[PDB]
């Protein structure tokens, strides 16, 4: 009698794609907000979605703060 | 490189009986792994908790070890409540499962041995089985992911209802959509129906979250009905 | 059909060695990348894009490949195979399909219709870019409605499957924000006396509509029973009304209207 | 005055380490740079959040400063003076101004909201910045995106900045105005459409009785030429629209001298 | 080290006698320096070149070297041919002026050699003369920065003008403009009429460049005046 | 007799204070065109504003695709 909603762990990452050194990297500039207590880190479904699209633009080019490129983007909607 | 890789897929249930898998198969030991599980109801004091055993989706289908209940949880709109129902192999292992609350901290441990542990055998059984039945197991997931969308529907018709009284002629739509769920849940009803429905709902709410009041238009004080048939 | 100008895609002069072909693509590859990007034409052409710089790489692909049209006839494979390391390229353009060959994508497009023709919906012979589709939309659609055709969408292995949103285009008469028609009901004065017939026109045709006695301008009036049906139901037209002039008068008319436009020069 | 909460600027608990306050510096600076936000209520922001991340940077200045609003009252200076390296803090806040103090001008942007009327007139005025004194004048006939630059009465500084003042042309209630045409409903009874008479219209002018011509079609414009909204490039003409209504109130004489014409209009 | 530095800035005349400087001062030895600069009018095929030497922004107060002719520029709208003029104090020190015209490669390019390098005494006078001016020369630098402000918006409402035909009442108010500039030039008027000409046209362009033709709300059939004063 | 309009000749990138080599890698990765006819480049007054805003965001991070965080942005006005 638990509704499976809750937020995303850890393991969910290589489903899609992600490295945990990648979301570290992005957690400590702040693109996006974890939930520490009590364990690791746990994120949103839209929120792995973020460096989702941000790990899409590394393909090409540059260092990790394509995000700043993706905030404005996600307030240029 | 140890030998007793997990023959289990290990989980919790959940609403329409559905695995929540904390740990797959061939995963090592020991192993400390959980996440973040939230509530059904408003003020829900209490959950329970099913660990299951088994690959299949159906809770049904599968066999039950554990079925105990978590009292203690504070009162909090559901979602908020997080609960920690972490799963530890150890080394000999036994399935530490430890209920663990964000907020408070209450807890109830229950320790699962490995005389279950199933032979070969079995382990083909189960695994030759599910395969066998997985083209109608996958009619049942779109049957379970559907009716788990039905209350996710009556879930966004409770939570936003308490969070904001909107139409009454919509309140009164989603009531009855409510108790079609109700006559519709013991009675499940077919997947075109299922999904007529939850989009029926989707579309409910959306006239349902509208903002201001009727704007119909720009507010004017009353109308009438035009005689549209040929007269005189 | 002719090969088409990826100089002219690009930005770059027909002679454009290395470089320029560089600046050129790593300029628009940043701005018509999907994931910067979220327009409907984008993957089109970012697929032309890859697709150009497949070719346009090294000068020993520049001597093979990018001699193609420049000689007097289509040159044959070269032998050895080609190299392709680490460009996509197994959904190219229709070009390299003729030329060599080597999950279905959801196609995203648009159906521009009317109101006439969104309400009716019906079947339609749906027009995508280049290739054949035919699927019908079900009637009382709106804006947003995500019609998904299974096995309908962009070629693909296994097929893809459409996003075709309706884009109303709006009637010259009839002007529909939401699931209200603000069409003006012209009518002349003497309706707010004792109320008299008037044959609008509505989504429904030509009606004759009676108005109540004694209406100021600027009301709204539902029409229930006759409105525009939809998923959620049917959506009532609030007309507002307008009054007018007769713009073509009688003698005897003048002489009549003397004696009140009299009362209106004393009030 | 007293401490505005930077932790509530920032996002993080009063207890939060320094770790969090890189994390949420690093994505108000991503958001509120002026570079990457081309607003005016933006530049102010930054500002004040670079000067929290001042005095959040490391624990020895974390414990110095941070204890700062903790305290009881706010300590004297310690000893053996501060270090401010690689930040621009010559233009903090108030509250370093009260608690430390050493600090060309900011051209200040600020909107004047501005009705027809104010703007028709302009004239002297006080206008509000954040803070601060100020008052300049504004030229009759302004229009939007007017600059109004004011040299030494803008951002505080050597030298003082301007000012940016862009006037917020306030929407009249009765007066929609687009460009220079003002669609002014213009409601009248039908009987002008048959001789031409006199209605009593409120424009910029004023009350002034304006007459028109007879066998008007309801939705004509008639221009206003010598009596408009003058500007800078010439008098703005106003282009105020015409609408047939009813007499809302009716008389029995009314309806006796009405049924001819009823009969009419049931004929044609 | 090496010695015998440029001691000079030299550079061309521009439009309203207004220094552009191209080997500034103290440039090493051997050195090159070239900028492009542009035409004025529709099919021009003439250059008149102009070298002078100082660093004040007038011109009739400084000093030309060489004054010659470079023709052939195509017969073009104005700004695209590009005219490249290098001046190039070589090993030798010698200022070779060079301008090509990069259409056909018309070249007009003479020497000014290292006779116009000055004393000692004729520097400090210059240096200290441009200084005591230098109070009222960021004066005439405004004078004349506006002046050319002006003469951007003659060439633009000749550009505008011959490029894009709009309504017969605003050429009229460009075409007057134009004859201001014409007869106040040569004949330079105070600083603020300049201003008030120039932002008077800048309002003229911005109603000029309207786009389509005249529409008056929704552009009706016709209109009247109304009335106003009172009557009746 | 001739005008002061042409472009910006490699003396004016001393006056916005840009290092020459991010010049040629700007050029070079395409976010701005230059005029290689017939020696040196030639560039437009905004184009050393573009690249004016786009080196104060190098102040904090990041890497050379800053115009990525630009060319969205003009195209966001």
């Amino acid at each position: 009698m638990l509704a499976r909603s809750g937020w995303l762990s850890l393991e969910a990452l290589s489903e899609y794609g992600l490295s945990l050194a990648a979301v570290r990297a992005y957690v400590e500039i702040g693109f996006v907000e974890p939930l520490e207590v009590g364990g690791a880190w746990y994120f949103r479904e839209e929120d792995l979605l973020r460096m989702a699209k941000a790990e899409r633009i590394r393909k090409d080019l540059g260092a990790n703060l394509i995000g700043a490129a993706l905030v404005v983007e996600i307030l240029e909607r | 490189v140890l030998l007793d890789v997990t023959p289990l897929s290990l989980g919790v249930e959940t609403k329409g009986g559905v695995m929540t898998v904390l740990i797959p198969r061939n995963t090592t030991i020991p192993t400390r792994k959980c996440e973040i599980f939230t509530t059904a109801e408003h003020n829900q004091t209490a959950v329970e908790i099913h660990v299951l055993q088994g690959e299949r989706p159906m809770a049904q289908d599968n066999k039950s070890l554990g079925r105990f209940r978590l009292e203690g949880i504070p009162p909090m709109p559901a979602g908020v409540p997080q609960i920690e129902v972490c799963f530890d192999i150890d080394a000999n292992g036994i399935l530490h499962v430890t209920a663990k609350e964000r907020s408070t901290g209450r807890e109830a441990s229950i320790t699962i041995q490995n005389t279950t542990t199933l032979s070969e055998e079995e382990i083909q059984r189960i695994i030759e089985e599910a395969k066998r039945h997985a083209e109608e197991d996958r009619r049942r997931r779109e049957h379970a992911e559907l009716k788990n969308a039905l209350d996710s529907a009556r879930v966004q018709a409770e939570r936003v209802l308490q969070e904001r009284q909107g139409a009454p002629e919509a309140r009164a739509r989603l009531e009855a959509a409510i108790g079609k769920a109700k006559e519709l849940v013991e009675r499940d009803a077919p997947d075109p129906e299922l999904k007529a429905a939850t989009e029926e709902l989707l579309k409910a709410v959306e006239e349902y979250e509208k903002g201001a009041q009727a704007a119909s238009g720009k507010g004017p004080d009353d109308v009438i009905d035009a005689d549209y048939k040929p007269a005189d | 059909a002719a090969k088409k100008d990826y100089y002219a895609i690009l930005g770059v002069p027909r002679n454009a060695t290395q470089e320029e072909i560089k600046r050129a693509y790593k300029r628009l590859a940043r701005q018509y990348h999907p994931d910067v990007n979220k327009s409907p034409e984008a993957e089109e052409k970012f697929k032309e894009i890859n697709e150009a710089y497949a070719v346009l790489s090294d000068p020993e692909k520049r001597r093979i490949y990018d001699t193609y049209g420049t000689t007097e006839a289509p040159p044959p494979p070269p032998p050895g195979g080609y190299d392709f390391s680490g460009f996509d390229v197994e959904d190219f353009s229709e070009f390299f399909q003729e030329l060599f060959g080597p999950k279905g994508r959801d196609l995203r497009a648009e159906l521009p219709l009317t109101l006439e023709e969104a309400f009716h919906g019906g079947e339609r012979v749906v027009e995508v870019a280049g290739r054949r589709v035919s699927v019908r939309i079900p009637p009382g659609v709106r804006e947003g409605s995500v019609i998904r055709v299974p096995g309908m969408g962009g070629q693909g292995n296994p097929p893809g499957d459409l996003l075709l949103v309706v884009r109303l285009l709006p009637h010259p008469v009839f002007r529909l924000e939401g699931q209200d028609l603000y069409a003006t009901l012209d009518v002349p004065a003497p309706i707010a006396v004792v109320g008299g017939k008037v044959r609008a026109m509505t989504l429904e045709g030509p009606v004759e509509v009676a108005v109540p006695p004694r209406t100021q301008a600027g009301r709204k009036l539902r029409l229930k029973g006759k409105g525009f049906p939809g998923p959620a139901g049917r959506g009532d037209l609030y007309l507002e009304v307008r009054i007018t002039i007769p713009e073509r008068l009688t003698p005897e008319e003048e002489a009549l209207w003397k004696k009140l436009a009299e009362a209106y020069y004393a009030r």
